[PDB]
RNA sequence: GUAUGUAUUUAUUUU
RNA sequence: AUAAAUUUUUAAG
RNA sequence: UUUUAAGAACUAGAUACUAACACAUUUUU
RNA sequence: ACGAAUCUCUUUGCCUUUUGGCUUAGAUCAAGUGUAGUAUCUGUUCUUUGUAACAACUAAUGACCUCAGAGGCUCAAUUUGUUACAAUACAUUUUUUGGCAC
RNA sequence: GGAGGUCAACAUCAAGAACUGUGGGCCUUUGCCUAUAGAACUUAUAACGAACAUGGUUCUUGCCUUUUACCAGAAC
């Protein structure tokens, strides 16, 4: 079975439950939005949440360039750009 | 490290229902497991032609592919599931039907079958 | 006998 | 008038 | 600007992933 | 007239992007299964006193001065307390538990 | 100077049944013959250990898909 099914274990995720409450980790290369941005917390979260977000808008805008010829895909990809710059722009104003 | 393995090591602590119960409040915030998709290596049965560049997919070929659980249930009560299979030479996506009430699938977006 | 691979730059080097 | 007694498990592929 | 998800409580019960391994299957009605 | 040089084409020579391994041809061309290993989830409900009067208080930019950025000055309704009034009780003669009806 | 030490270093401990030194004669130092002195420790149902493990190579097997890990005999 893929680590897709290791990863997602209960007894993965009960140390991650604990470092939430002893330290600094839980990562934020899990979650996913969070979809509401005024709804997020202290500024040194939402800080990790931008990244979060302009490293995904690191790798499409390299995705654009490229020749691989399909337009179509390009162009939803192109309005997956917006909408995450959009994103973007949203973290920081709440900023 | 054992490949077949009897024991892991627990916290001295780890009321495990209470494990349960935390890990299924965790299991909503994650990417990964949320995903409502699927991802399968599996076979052609019926083999293929490409809609794109007309590429013959010969007989039964290996892939990576996708599983979907489709909202459809065939009859009162049965699974169907939906699986994708991108074409070696183009970007492309074929999707298959599993019909249970004739054994055999059929096919759309994509890619049509030979006779 | 549960592959494997690529990328994951945040802190701004003198005209 | 017979006293004759073998073994035993882990990993990788 | 836009947007709604997150928390608490309750229920009954089985399902996914992997195939590299082995495939005279024989045979009594 | 031949000697010499450039350009073009044809023939011969060289051959130029000219098959890079072994094992049972490496095995097989299936309405078919066994066996071994690893991991846990879906539904519902709930949540996200009024009026009036009196008194007190409420960051950014520019300019000037002083000291070695700080200090001072000037410039483009809301809250609290007190007082008064009104609103939130019951059946036996004057009002609303009828002496009305035909 | 005596007793000791759960102190150290350096020698020696498997062989013609076997050690070492020395005197004399022959060959030409070795070696052979003869004479003499001293021999701790270990050895005859053979050995320093009145005990008892593992490894390497090579063969023979035993399990038996293959390799580690192994089964039980031998030689080095
Ligand atoms: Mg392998
Ligand atoms: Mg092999
Ligand atoms: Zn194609």
């Amino acid at each position: 079975s893929r680590n897709v099914d290791k990863a997602n274990s209960v007894l993965v995720r009960f140390q991650e439950q604990q470092a939430e409450s002893a330290g600094g980790y839980k990562d934020y290369s899990r979650y996913q939005r969070p979809r509401n941005v005024s709804k997020v917390k202290s500024i040194k979260e939402a800080n990790e949440w931008k990244r979060q977000v302009s490293k995904e808008i690191k790798q499409k805008s390299t995705r654009i360039y490229d020749p691989s010829l399909n337009e179509m895909q390009i162009a939803e990809l192109n309005d997956e750009l917006n909408n995450l710059f959009k994103e973007w722009k949203r973290w920081q104003w709440h900023i | 490290s054992e490949r077949k393995a009897i024991n892991k090591y627990y916290p001295p602590d780890y009321n495990p229902l209470e494990a349960e119960k935390l890990s299924r409040k965790m299991a909503k915030k994650l990417k990964t497991m949320n995903k409502s998709h699927a991802s399968i290596r599996l076979m052609t049965p019926f083999s293929m032609r490409c809609l794109e560049c007309n590429e013959y997919i010969p007989k039964s070929r290996k892939f990576n592919g996708k599983k979907e659980l489709l909202k459809e249930k065939y009859l009162d009560s049965i699974k169907i599931y939906r699986l994708t299979i991108s074409c070696p030479r183009c970007a492309n996506s074929i999707a298959f039907r599993t019909d249970p009430g004739n054994s055999d699938y059929v096919m759309e977006v994509g890619g049509v079958r030979n006779y």
